[PDB]
Formats: C-alpha cells, structure tokens, sequence
C-alpha cells in the first residue's frame, strides 16, 4: 500500500509499504530514503507511537494513513 | 560540469570591450595602520575613468616586490575593515550563524550614502581587477544585487528559526490567542519604534484569511524594505564600474565565487584557537586529528565544521571570535564515549567528542562515517 | 507584535498562576523577566527554589526567549554558566508556545533529566551509570545552594 508521513518541517513523504511489513522494515526504508537512523525516528499514528518489533497492521494502519514523523538530532 | 560553465562565463565577462583595463598605472599609497581612512579618502574621490586603469598599490614604509601580493593583502585588509560589524555598517544575520547583511541601524549616521557608495566602489574595483575579498554575505544579498525576486524560502539562508516560525504560521492555522498583527517593533538604541507593514496595520489582527499577506509583507520588510536607501547607494556605487548587463549572466552562487574566490578553511588558525577537555596538546588522538585535517579537501573540512559547530560559516576574524548558542565559545575537543562509538557533536556548545581510538586509520574512518550525512558548502 | 504578546502573556500569568512557578518583569522593562521555579517533589531537588532570567528578543514570538539559570544546580543538562539545553527553545519552538509552557517544560526537565543532550558529559555519565551517586550529589548541591 501507500502511506503518507509528515515531518516536523511540513515535508510529506509517500512510502510504499504493506500492512504486514514490520516497523523495523519501515524505519529501514525511511533511513534509506532520508538517512534518518531508525532509533531517532519517532512515528505517531492515531495517538499511538510506533515501536520496533511490531507491524503496521498491529497499529490499524490502512490505505493512505497519515503518520507524524519526528527526527531527533543536533544539540 | 559546473566549473567549466563558470570558467566560460568568466572568460566571456572579462572579454567584453566595456571591462578592459587601460595601460596607464594608477598609484595608490595607503598606510597599513590607517587602511580604512586612507582608502576612503582616496577611492571616494577617484573618477570612473581613473578607476579603470591598472591598480598599483604601495604600502607606506613597506618597499617590496611582487605587487600582486601587496594588492591582494591590501584588498584583504580593506575587506576585513569595511565589512567589520564593529564599524556599524554591516552586521551578522544571527550571532551563531555568521552571515553579513546591511545593518538597518546604519541609517543613524548623518550621511550613510557616501560610505555605502564607497563600499560599492570597493566591491566593483575588486571584481574589476580580478581581486578577491574574503567576506561571506547571505544569498538574499546576492539575489538583490542581481535583481531577482525574493520569497519566503530565502529567509532560510538568513535565519533558520525565523523561517521555521514563518513556515509554521503558513501551515498551521492562526487563532486569536496569538497577538500577531501587521506591525513590527524594532529596537534602535534602547527605544522601540513600531513600523506598520500596511497603513493602519497596528490595529489589524491576522486572521486565517490574511496570514498569506502577512507573511509576504514580513518577508519583504525583513529582506528589502528595511534597507532601501543604503542598498540603493551601494548598488549605484557598484554599477558605477560594472554595468548591470554584465552581472546578470551569473547566479547567486557564481557571483559569490567571483567575489570571494574558492572558499577554503584555514587549519593553522583552527589549531591555534581551539581548546581541549580531558585532552592534552601532545596526545596521539589530537595530533592524528590535526594531521588528517591538514591532508583533507576543503569540502570535507567544511562538512566537519558544520557537523561540529552547527554551521559552515566562520566569523570575520577566524576562530578567535567564535560564538555559541549563549555566548563566545571556542572550538572544543573532548574525550567522551566508548571506543566503538562514532565521534559525536554538540552544536550549541561547539563541542566535538572523540573517543580515545588506538590507530589513526580507525579515527579517519569513524570521523568520515560520522560526518557523511552532513552537507557542507 | 513583540509587545502586545508580552502584555497578553503577563496578563494571563496574573490571572491563573500555576501556584508553583512565578514570573514577572524586573523593574519596568518588558524584555527582561525573572522567574521562580519550585523543586519537584518526586525529584532530588525537592524543597529548593531556583531563579531564572528570561530575555525576550525583539523578534518574539518568531524567535524563542533566552533563559538562563542563576542558582547553581547539579544537573546533566545545565552547565555551570546556567545555560539550559532544552529542545523546546532551539528546535521545536513555534509561535503558539507561551512563556508558561517553557516554565512547565523546565520544571518537568528537573524531574527526568534527558541523557540524550549531555551538556555536562561527566554528570551525564554518572547519571547513566550510578544513579544513587548522582542523586546524592544533586541533593547535596541543592541543600548547599538552592536554599
């Protein structure tokens, strides 16, 4: 499927993933696309923070789901 | 390639019949101590025909050969003098991001137009005689010189936090809780004065249907309207030598390269003006780090500088007057972390944490991998 | 915009104070505030009072205010000078935030220090390795200086 992630900078990114795909796979894809380390990525959907070791279907993520992504860096 | 195009443009520009130097030599003697005063006394009275002749510069009581080096040193000193913020002509865009821009307070002088025309003449003379300054303005300045439209994104090159706030206002809805309206409070020597972006703008709150006009007015006022007369005088002085039909074949980056040459970061100054925590100047890690920096390309040095200090720009006086988030803070190197971990950085403190590695090759590999994601220059 | 907002924030603080943290202008200068923060009960800084100096930039609310501690505090995110390395004041700042949210964030930081912004690497390492020693040192410093 296709999901949309909006960052703190307002950038909207489309990710081609599946509901059965794990959170680790999505974080790895995000790291490949933008270089954000999986540990520094925080994803929020429907008031729930995505955690490693689970899948998108575990968070009731559906077609064109809107997620909030925040990256931690700097100092 | 980009370099080939820039070289072709430079050759075409200097091949124009309207930018050819004469054969007579114009002497120009300035004392080293009073460079700014003598330079302003001489340059601000020369004619356009005189400024197009060969520039021969002799420092007083300093007799020597290789007049090219003497002229380059004179231009370096003059550029570091006229553009120095302490002279109340230009100013850094932000304390922790050193970007020169025309200071709005410079209007306090009875006649700033003469000084800014002199600055324009200096820039035009530097470009005309194939000599380089050593300053680093902001991109909106170069865009203004070339007469390009300025938009919201241009505020990113000036101030990051201001641009982020403006983008937040653009994206998210603005409610009545915020006391935002069409007015700006500018503090000039203690007293604060209110400037209205639009007529009777101090009594017009921003709704959800006006925030676009508010952002447009704020961007125009911050980038252009606050420095109209001064920049007009500066551009008149600049175009007194270089016709506007010549500057308009470059862009905001090729003009920067033409004005300041290829940008490089000095390593000796960096080593002389740094401090160590839990480290000594004779430690193996420190000397290996300095050797690696010595044998490195400018792009990767700029990447490391941005990774450590948070920005790739330096103050007008090197690493001596280096500022942090709070105040002055020189580049700091500290021993922190386990051996396997990558080197870390603290940008708001200008700090670099390097674990105590065992071999120089491992240090180089870890440092390169750590600075990979940073984009410099 | 840089004065109406400050007046609104001061009026709101004067209407419904948090009853723990206080803020107010020093003398008559709206661009320089002093704030008082009470030590959280569930933290080693319990029973202490801390003073903060807040400078509002002329670009407010587009630029965050500068907050500096005055009383010395043994914390893994506050250096000896007093600078606070807080995310809400450098990265995640937005015009919607007020000056009370900053005080609440600082009071919450005094409860759970963030080891991912180690402004003081030594104290951060002690906190991450030996919690008891860090807590004892924090309590000793609070007793010595905060009171």
């Amino acid at each position: 499927m296709q999901i949309f992630v909006k960052t703190l900078t307002g950038k909207t990114i489309t990710l081609e993933v599946e509901s059965s795909d794990t959170i680790d796979n999505v974080k790895s894809k995000i790291q490949d696309k933008e270089g954000i380390p999986p540990d520094q990525q925080r994803l929020i959907f429907a008031g729930k923070q995505l955690e490693d070791g689970r899948t998108l279907s575990d968070y009731n993520i559906q077609k064109e789901s809107t997620l909030h992504l925040v990256l931690r860096l700097r100092g | 390639s980009h370099m080939d195009e820039y070289q072709r443009k430079i050759a075409y520009m200097y091949d124009r019949p309207e930018m050819a130097v004469n054969d007579a030599q114009l002497q120009l003697k300035v004392s080293r101590a009073t460079t700014f005063e003598d330079a302003y006394d001489i340059i601000s009275k020369l004619s356009v025909s005189d400024m197009k002749k060969k520039l021969l510069i002799r420092f007083r009581n300093e007799d020597g050969l290789d007049y090219g080096g003497v002229s380059r040193e004179f231009f370096y000193i003059l550029s570091h003098a006229i553009f120095n913020p302490g002279y109340s002509l230009f100013e850094y865009a932000t304390d922790d991001n050193y970007g020169l821009q025309i200071s709005p307070l410079s209007s306090v002088n009875p006649d700033f137009r003469s000084y800014f025309r002199f600055v324009g003449r200096v820039m035009g003379l530097a470009i005309y005689h194939r000599r380089y300054l050593d300053v680093q303005f902001v991109l909106p300045f170069y865009k203004r010189i070339l007469q390009k439209p300025l938009c919201l994104e241009d505020v990113k090159d000036v101030d990051e936090v201001y641009y982020e706030s403006l983008k937040w206002i653009k994206n998210n809805d603005v409610d009545e809780s915020l006391c935002l309206n069409f007015s700006v409070e500018e503090n000039r020597f203690g007293e604060s004065v209110t400037v209205d972006l639009i007529p009777n703008g101090r009594n017009i709150a921003v709704n959800n249907q006006n925030k676009m006009n508010y952002l447009k007015a704020l961007t125009e006022h911050k980038l252009v309207t606050s420095t109209e007369e001064q920049f007009n005088a500066l551009k008149g002085g600049l175009n007194e030598l270089i016709p506007d039909s010549v500057l308009q074949i470059f862009n905001e980056n090729e003009l920067d390269t033409l004005l300041n040459g290829k940008r490089d970061i000095d390593v000796q100054d960096w080593k002389r003006f740094t401090d160590y925590r839990s480290y000594t100047e004779t430690d193996d890690i420190v000397i290996w780090f300095w050797e690696l920096l010595s044998e490195w390309s400018p792009e990767k040095k700029a990447k490391l500088l941005q990774f450590a200090t948070g920005t790739s720009r330096l103050p007008l006086s090197g690493f001596k007057d280096m500022h942090g988030s709070d105040g002055p803070r020189k580049f700091t190197i500290e021993k922190v972390g386990h051996i396997s971990q990558l080197p870390k950085a603290h940008t708001c403190f200008n700090r670099l944490d390097i674990p105590p590695y065992n071999s120089k090759e491992e240090l180089e590999q870890k440092l390169t991998i750590a600075i990979q994601e940073t984009a410099g220059f | 915009m840089a004065l109406k907002r400050i007046n609104r924030e001061l009026a709101d603080l004067g209407k419904d104070p948090p009853s723990s943290s206080s803020a107010g202008p020093v003398g008559d200068d709206l661009f320089h505030w002093q704030a008082t923060i009470m030590g959280p009960a569930d933290s080693p800084y319990a029973g202490g009072v801390f003073f903060l100096s807040i400078h509002f930039p002329t670009d407010y609310p587009f630029k965050p205010p500068k907050v500096n501690f005055t009383t010395r505090i043994y914390h893994p995110n506050i250096n000896s000078n007093g600078s606070i390395c807080l995310d809400i004041l450098r990265d995640q700042w937005s015009p919607a935030l007020t000056i009370s949210k900053v005080l609440l964030s600082i009071s919450s930081l005094l409860t759970d220090p963030n080891p991912d912004d180690p402004l003081v690497p030594e104290i951060a390492h002690v906190y991450k390795t030996d919690r008891s020693r860090y807590e004892l040192s924090a309590r000793e410093w609070t007793r010595k200086y905060a009171i």
